[PDB]
RNA sequence: UAGUAUCUGUUCUUAUCAGUUUAAUAUCUGAU
RNA sequence: GAUGAUGUCAUACU
């Protein structure tokens, strides 16, 4: 059962692009019970339309997780997270860290550090040092969050979505020291790294995202964070480029909480507050069911906002289109 | 005492309140 | 860093559908449930389409859809139960093409619980009563009727719970102009929480449950 | 007791009534619970791990056997040892293609 | 203290001494939704009365809005007995 | 006291995980995106994962311990 | 008193830090002067 | 013995004053002031260094006899 | 029934939280693995005490109250004044982590506290003036830090005459994404 | 026309009072020009007592008229009167001072309220300590969603007053917690009411009823502001501690968040392994596609 | 009015086990 | 460095 796959180049070998697929073997679910794991390798011959079989690296647990990192490769399997080298019969195990808590979903790759989602909690920060060959983890996540993938927006910040439908947004805090180093003595804050991420932003989406992706769709626009949900449905979350209009939108999303109710009879701050709290993001949602309210219902709200109902939809309009539609 | 300048203080809160609108 | 949330295109799995003149001519349309959102599709006999007539995102998990009809009236309303713990009743409005929230009655708290029901959703095939119900210990009955102005007048929720116990799947009986009846499947679980041995889980058999409601007496008989 | 005869109140309040002993500490016995766990810290319970070769962390606080003491710093050294990454990596121990 | 039971469609009521009073939690600020009461609370010569006092009711009872922000409207009954 | 699920000072390991197992399955039966995940993991309709989760429902985490 | 024991607080009562002890007045401080606990303490400071 | 023990050092030198002082060598994990005071760092060899170095440090006049 | 606190810390694979009473709970495992959960915030302590948790903080004088500095900048009859002081200087105050509770000795412990350079009134304190200097700046510490060479816990600092140079040493030694404009 | 108005103001009939209350107000919202400052004072000394009253048309109409006059007139002066009053009061309508602190925050800006109020908490008297922390509680329950621009100008005055012996100030600061938490609920205050959470969690064995249910307030509402995983976090160790008495707290905990939030503890349940007897394990949310 | 808090006073063999209970003491019940 | 428990005290706040 293949889980995992990923392209990259290596420095042993020369421009050849290598396809690693993880494989689960005979991997019953109900109970966890799994009987080992492999790594499949494939050279990608024929300019990127052919496959040929290689050779296939055994392992113990499912390498769930597999991404390029500076010429090798990082596998996930189970708990560990290995920094394996190309070789010629096998893949050889360069480097190995063990501290990740239950089970490794993804892992993400900016610079040095490596991002690694775990099963059940949160986005593990490990800083790699290139002499030593060690994977030191360094930062992590206060909250117990079934991972479904991840994103990596700068250097410091990740984006990362939840098995429940969430979508998270955390970044470190400015002077963490990246160049840490017994063991018996030194403890974490809490069972964990001595430095913490701080969540900045927290959003229920009510539909389980499974990808997420900091593009942009239309030229000339500005970049953003798109989400695909389970459902059957496609998101995107725009970042704000001033105060003024996050105030007004801000504004906007509180008058049509109150003067708009949803109509399920459900909260709309306590749904996007399902699991965790709504923090930094103003719902569109709502906000787009302004110009379907009615039109007595949108001078009432558009007058304490000292603008005319058509300037509320032209603002409105204008942060779709300045970014992507 | 403070009852002198009530006024002026007075002034003051209206002059910050017509800067700010 | 603030962000701003949109949807390029809506979910368009379907969770629930029910079938019934919901705009109240002769033709028949589609209520589905694609989760938070709520549509309306028109199937054309003619050219045999699906036009989608309405969208509406409920900002909640509609854990149920079913629609009924009151005797000899030509419109089908939409019961939704769904995870705000208030049991819902719609009417499409096909002149300003909106749902109206015709009836919202508040019973237990907001979430997919285990006792406050949404979950699962029956009616009287006359409309003349619906049953809303947990997977757990909890089921209420509205009684629905008219008044002179053809309005729609739902009653207080009467109980008839019974704790210790699952439900399978509820519907509403077909019995007629008699009192209307509600069928259940039920699980007593509370044989095999105190038995060690594991031999009342083998033995836990499945329970068809007939509710009748008495609606001169007002209250729900097993 | 310390000086005057404390009071039998305070004796029973600070729990010196109830006597703890560490094999560690040479079979030592302490007086009250709150002084047996402040013990662990002191200086003869880190002399009496010195001379059993334990580093006297905090896993071996409220550890008053000696077998139980080198059992759990056989097994405490044991998954230290399976914790941290020795440099036990592979380079291409099958020489062929 | 609190009747409890499954409330239906009668409007609480409360006097003139605690109108605008949150039943719950004894605030005044920010009345948010509407109270409904059990049957039986309503029942007879019960109708219209204080959901508080059982005096004669003037206005309608309302929870709070920090009450209806945690979702203490969804308790039951808050006819005090 | 009277909500299902609740605890107390005495509550036991076992009637503490089962409380959680039955609630989350409930909350899988709830959220119509949980159980199509499950749905989508193994290879079966979402009627049979509904009907499997209710049959997990009359003992979720087996039989209970003595005393 | 001139004593360095009796404090003003920030919490508008008297203090002895000799005894580490609380007293809403300056008679409640005077009567625990002459208390038990006052006497050893400064008896313990004697040496 | 990874606290080290610095007598010498009167009462009026602050403990702040002393981790500031301890801070130089290393990273003084725990501070305690008993007349003479205790510096707790981070490894072994931080405090022997710290040891040797602070030793000769005659702070108005009172040298720090840091000692394992 | 109860076992010891030796054999709980040979069973349970977190020997670390293991404490003298929790051998003496109804489920001692349980209670061993939800001490060993990553996030939990320890329990407070004066459970064990018999003090009431701050009724042993009297004999410790405080300031009865400091104030956040843009305030104290005002003065505390220009508003101006006030809404920059609540809007433009409002700096945001030392905030704790989740996992950082209170106890009794909190305030007295100065655990917060700079490498390779004393105060002014530690410098004051230890006879060296404050300065760029070379001579006098470095501490006598630094002396034997030149000597023996450089202390390993501050790998990043370069000491005055040995790893810096004596006229250099003036002190004895990605853009974010969404942010606003 | 309006020192003609001002007898008419001690009227006991309920029409009289709200009638000339409400012109008192629409006189001080549009035309407060040709008045001084005095005149309002005065005028603001004999609204004080007329927010206690039964009617609630007589309270509404109250609030928007001494509004009316705190935004005409300066602060400074009617906050000075206030805080005399908070502090020479120690009585029933010491209340009805803190309800127009509250009124002339949220008319007003609370920059312009909140360093004098602050300036004035560092007298070492108690009584007036807890008459700020009362003031500071209603203040935030009444203003709501504003006070989120002063969660950190508050912040050191409630670590004071939370760590403080006296206990009193405890109760008081966890109501404050409690309205603040509920007034800023959905804002991106979580840091500071994660920060505020440090200190009073340790007062959950406190022992008065009046103490350890404000404890139990301020918990619900720090449960809706910054989430319930937070909340089982604090939780999650004391639920089976050896003690009887830490398991009668955390289970009364665990039980208010339980029935607050038991759909989201789904999310937030901690990994429990399976023993040699039962299965603990949720499967199901381990897979991964 | 009757509730809480703070001072003062008292606070129970440096003689041994078992049982109830307690997180552990303490308390209570029996034997030496 | 571990200050608890009780009443005839006495003194303060609700
Ligand atoms: C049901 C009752 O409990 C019965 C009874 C006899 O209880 C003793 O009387 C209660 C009435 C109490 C009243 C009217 C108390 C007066 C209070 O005054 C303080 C100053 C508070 N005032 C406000 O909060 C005022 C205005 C607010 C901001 O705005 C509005 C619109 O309310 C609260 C009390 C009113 C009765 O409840
Ligand atoms: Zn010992
Ligand atoms: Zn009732
Ligand atoms: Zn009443
Ligand atoms: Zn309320
Ligand atoms: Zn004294």
């Amino acid at each position: 059962a293949a889980f995992s796959v990923a392209v990259c180049r290596f420095s042993n070998t020369g421009e050849d692009w290598y396809v690693l697929v993880g494989v689960a073997k005979d991997l019953i679910l109900n109970p966890r019970s799994v009987a080992g794991g492999f790594v499949y390798t494939y050279k990608l011959v024929n300019n990127g339309e052919k496959l040929e079989f290689l050779h296939k690296t055994p392992v113990e647990e499912v390498p769930a997780a597999i991404a390029p990192f500076q010429g090798r490769v990082l596998i996930g399997v189970g708990k560990l997270l290995r920094v394996y080298d190309l070789g010629k019969k096998k893949l050889l195990r360069k480097c190995e860290n063990k501290h990740i808590a239950n089970y490794i979903s993804g892992i993400q790759t900016i610079g040095h550090r490596v991002i690694v989602s775990d099963v059940q909690e949160s986005f593990i920060w490990v800083r790699y040092k290139r002499n030593e060959n060690q994977l030191i983890i360094f930062a992590d996540d206060t909250y117990p969050r079934w991972v479904t993938t991840a994103s990596l927006l700068d250097y410091d910040t990740v984006a990362g979505a939840d098995k429940f439908g969430n979508i998270c947004v955390v970044r470190l805090p400015p002077n963490t020291n990246d160049e840490v180093d017994k063991a018996l003595w030194d403890r974490g804050l809490l069972n964990g790294a001595s430095q913490k991420a701080e969540v900045i932003m927290n959003y229920h989406v009510g539909e389980t995202v499974l990808s997420l992706q900091k593009t942009t769709l239309i030229p000339g626009g500005s970049e953003s964070l798109v989400y695909t949900t389970l459902s059957g449905g496609i998101g995107i979350l725009v970042p704000f480029t001033s105060h003024e209009d996050h105030d007004f939108f801000q504004h906007v999303e509180m008058h049509l909480r109150s003067e708009h109710p949803p109509l399920c009879g459900r909260d709309h701050l306590s749904f996007r507050s399902y699991y965790f709290p709504v923090k930094n993001v103003i719902d569109g949602d709502l906000c787009e069911q302004f110009n379907s309210m009615e039109p007595n219902k949108q001078k009432n709200v558009s007058e304490e906002l000292d603008r005319t109902p058509p300037e509320v939809s032209k603002k409105l309009e204008d942060i779709r289109t300045r970014y992507a539609f | 005492a403070a009852a002198a300048a009530r006024a002026a203080r007075a002034a003051a809160w209206r002059a910050e309140q017509a800067a700010a609108a | 860093m603030f962000l701003y949330n949109l949807t390029l295109q809506r979910a368009t799995g379907i969770s629930f559908a029910i079938h019934g003149n919901f705009s109240g001519t002769k033709q028949q349309e589609i209520v589905v449930s694609r989760g938070k959102i709520l549509e309306l599709l028109r199937p054309d006999p003619n050219t045999g389409k699906v036009h989608t007539l309405l969208t509406v995102e409920v900002f909640g998990v509609i854990r149920s859809l079913m629609a009924f009809r009151l005797t000899g009236g030509t419109k089908d309303y939409i019961v939704v139960g769904s995870d705000s713990g208030r049991i819902v009743i719609l009417e499409y409005q096909p002149s300003k093409n909106m749902f109206e929230k015709i009836h919202q009655e508040t019973f237990g708290k907001s979430g997919c619980r285990r006792i406050v029901p949404g979950q699962f959703l029956a009616v009287d095939p006359k409309g003349r009563a619906v049953m809303i119900s947990a997977i757990e210990k909890q089921k209420l009955v509205y009684i629905l009727n008219r008044d002179a102005a053809a309005r729609l007048t739902i009653s207080s929720p009467l109980e008839a719970h019974k704790a210790n116990t699952l439900v399978y799947h509820v519907v509403g009986v077909d019995v007629g102009f008699e009192n209307p009846m509600f069928a259940c499947l039920e699980m007593d679980y509370e044989e095999a929480d105190n038995d060690p041995t594991g031999e009342a889980a083998a033995n836990t058999q499945q329970t068809l449950t007939f509710y009748e409601l008495d609606l001169g007496l007002n209250h729900v008989v097993r | 007791w310390d000086g005057k005869p404390i009071p039998y109140w305070l004796y029973k309040l600070h729990g010196l009534n109830i006597n703890y002993n560490c094999e560690i500490c040479g079979n030592y016995t302490y007086r009250g619970p709150k002084a047996f766990q402040r013990h662990f810290a002191e200086w003869r319970h880190a002399h009496g791990m010195r001379c059993l070769g334990i580093p006297n962390t905090a896993h071996f606080a409220n550890v008053t056997q000696i077998e139980d003491a080198v059992s759990l710093w056989a097994k405490l050294k044991l998954q230290k040892a399976s914790e941290r990454w020795q440099p036990d990596t592979e380079e291409e121990y099958e020489d062929s293609s | 203290i609190f009747c409890r039971k499954q409330a239906g469609v009668a409007i609480g009521r409360l006097c003139e001494k605690c109108d605008g009073k949150c039943v719950i939690c004894d605030s005044y600020v920010r009345p948010c939704t509407l109270v409904r009461i059990c049957d039986e609370c309503n029942y007879g010569s019960y109708q219209g009365r204080c959901v508080i006092c059982g005096g004669p009711g003037v206005s309608d009872a309302y929870y709070c809005k920090e009450c209806t922000i945690q979702e203490k409207d969804r308790d039951g009954c808050p006819k005090i007995v | 006291s009277k909500y299902i699920g609740t605890g107390h000072a005495d509550t036991t390991k076992w009637e503490w995980l089962v409380n959680q197992h039955r609630d989350s399955y409930c909350s899988y039966m709830g959220h119509f995106d949980l159980l199509n995940y499950f749905a989508i993991a193994e290879n079966e309709s979402k009627a049979r994962v509904r009907f499997n989760l209710m049959e997990k429902m009359l003992q979720p985490c087996g039989p209970p311990a003595d005393k | 008193n001139k004593d360095p024991y009796f404090m003003k607080n920030h919490l508008g009562s008297y203090e002895c830090k000799l005894c580490l002890t609380l007293h809403n007045n300056e008679g409640s401080y005077l009567a625990h002067t002459q208390g038990k606990k006052h006497q050893t303490n400064l008896a313990r400071r004697a040496a | 013995d990874a606290t080290v023990y610095v007598g010498g050092l009167d009462e009026k030198v602050s403990e702040p004053l002393l981790w500031e002082l301890f801070l130089q060598a290393g990273p003084v994990v725990n501070t305690h002031m008993p007349g003479y005071g205790f510096v707790e760092f981070l490894s072994e060899e931080d405090a022997d260094y710290a040891i040797k170095i602070m030793n000769m440090i005659k702070l108005y006049g009172k040298p720090i006899r840091v000692n394992k | 029934n109860r076992f010891t606190v030796a054999e709980l810390k040979q069973l349970v694979a977190r020997p670390d939280v293991v404490e003298m009473h929790d051998v003496t709970a109804q489920d001692p495992k349980l209670l061993v693995h939800l001490k060993a959960t990553r996030n939990s915030v320890p329990v407070p302590r004066h459970w064990c005490f018999k003090r009431k948790y701050l009724q042993g903080k009297r004999g410790i004088e405080k300031p009865p109250f400091e104030l956040p500095d843009f305030i104290k900048r005002t003065g505390i009859i220009d508003y101006q004044k006030l809404h920059d002081a609540f809007f433009k200087w409002q700096t945001k105050p030392k905030l704790t982590i989740h996992g950082d509770l209170y106890y009794e000795g909190k305030e007295f412990e100065t655990r917060l506290k700079k490498p390779g350079d004393l105060s002014d009134e530690l410098r004051i304190s230890l006879g060296m003036p404050v300065g760029p200097n070379a001579h006098k700046v470095p501490p006598p510490w630094l002396i034997a830090m030149q000597r023996y060479g450089p202390p390993p816990s501050y790998p990043n600092l370069k000491i005055p005459g040995l790893n810096s140079p004596i006229p250099e040493s003036c002190s004895f030694g990605k853009p974010l994404y969404g942010d606003v404009f | 026309l309006l020192p003609r108005l001002t007898p008419i103001l001690k009227n006991r009939h309920e029409k009289v009072q709200e009638n000339c209350i409400d012109l008192v107000g629409r006189i001080a919202d549009r035309g407060a020009e040709y008045v001084s400052a005095r005149e309002w004072m005065r005028i603001c000394f004999e609204l004080l007592e007329l927010l206690k009253a039964h009617k609630k048309a007589i309270r509404r109409a109250t609030v928007n008229t001494f509004g009316y006059i705190a935004k005409a007139i300066g602060p400074h002066d009617v906050l000075a009167t206030l805080l005399n009053n908070l502090k020479v009061q120690e009585r029933q309508n010491r209340v009805c001072t803190t309800v127009a602190i509250a009124i002339v925050a949220e008319t007003c800006s609370p920059f312009t309220v909140l360093p004098a109020l602050m300036n004035e908490y560092r007298v070492p008297e108690l009584n007036v300590q807890n008459g700020v922390l009362k003031s500071l509680s209603f203040l935030f329950e009444y203003i709501g969603e504003m006070g989120k621009d002063y969660i950190y100008a508050v912040t050191p005055l409630l670590e004071d007053a939370l760590m403080d012996r006296d206990l009193v100030h405890r109760q008081t600061a966890s109501a404050v917690v409690q309205h603040m938490s509920l007034g800023v609920y959905g804002f991106g205050c979580e840091d500071s009411l994660n920060h505020l959470l440090n200190y009073v969690w340790p007062n959950v064995f406190e022992t008065s009823p009046h103490v350890i249910q404000a404890v139990m307030g301020a918990l619900e509402g720090l449960r809706v502001a910054i989430g319930p995983c937070r909340m089982l976090q604090y939780c999650l160790q004391g639920l089976f501690h050896p003690a009887r008495k830490v398991r009668d707290v955390y289970w009364k905990i665990y039980n208010s968040i339980y029935i607050g939030s038991q759909d989201a503890l789904i999310a937030h349940y901690p990994r429990i392994y399976n023993d040699d007897k039962n299965t603990y394990i949720r499967y199901e949310l381990d897979y991964i596609l």
